């Protein structure tokens, strides 16, 4: 708790894998808040 | 895409019979006005000269491009069918 100035402190991205990024964004899909619609399902329709 | 070739009025005579020459294979012609092109600034400059030489003549009045609306952004629409998949 003392200030200390010596120490890195970003060490958790040591064991990051191969699918840490698509699994946090997976777990930020229940906050997100419902997207607008373009009215299509595509330019191509 | 150049237009500058369609800017004045031209007056040429129907295609006649073009037959091989039996030597060479050439293309022989007995139509003197197989090569006449001549040219105008304007349509009633051509038919008149049509008409002061007795020559019967067919008139088709000039096609013009129409003006077309070209926008750049269209190619980047949010609910049109516009937007391009590839640039």
């Amino acid at each position: 708790e003392p200030f200390d100035n010596t120490t890195y402190k970003n060490l958790q991205h040591h064991d990051y894998s191969t699918y840490t990024f698509l699994d946090l964004n997976l777990d930020l899909s229940k906050f997100r808040m419902p997207q607008p619609s373009s009215g299509r399902e595509s330019p191509r329709h | 895409s150049g237009v500058n070739n369609t800017k004045k009025w031209k007056m040429e005579f129907d295609t006649r019979e073009r037959w091989e020459n039996p030597l060479m294979g050439w293309a022989s012609t007995a139509d003197p006005l197989s090569n006449l092109v001549l040219t105008f600034s304007t349509k009633e400059d051509a038919v008149a000269f049509a008409e002061k030489n007795g020559w019967s003549y067919d008139v088709e009045e000039r096609k013009v491009p129409k003006p077309k609306s070209k926008s750049y952004g269209a190619n980047f629409s949010w609910n049109k069918r516009t937007r391009v998949s590839t640039k």
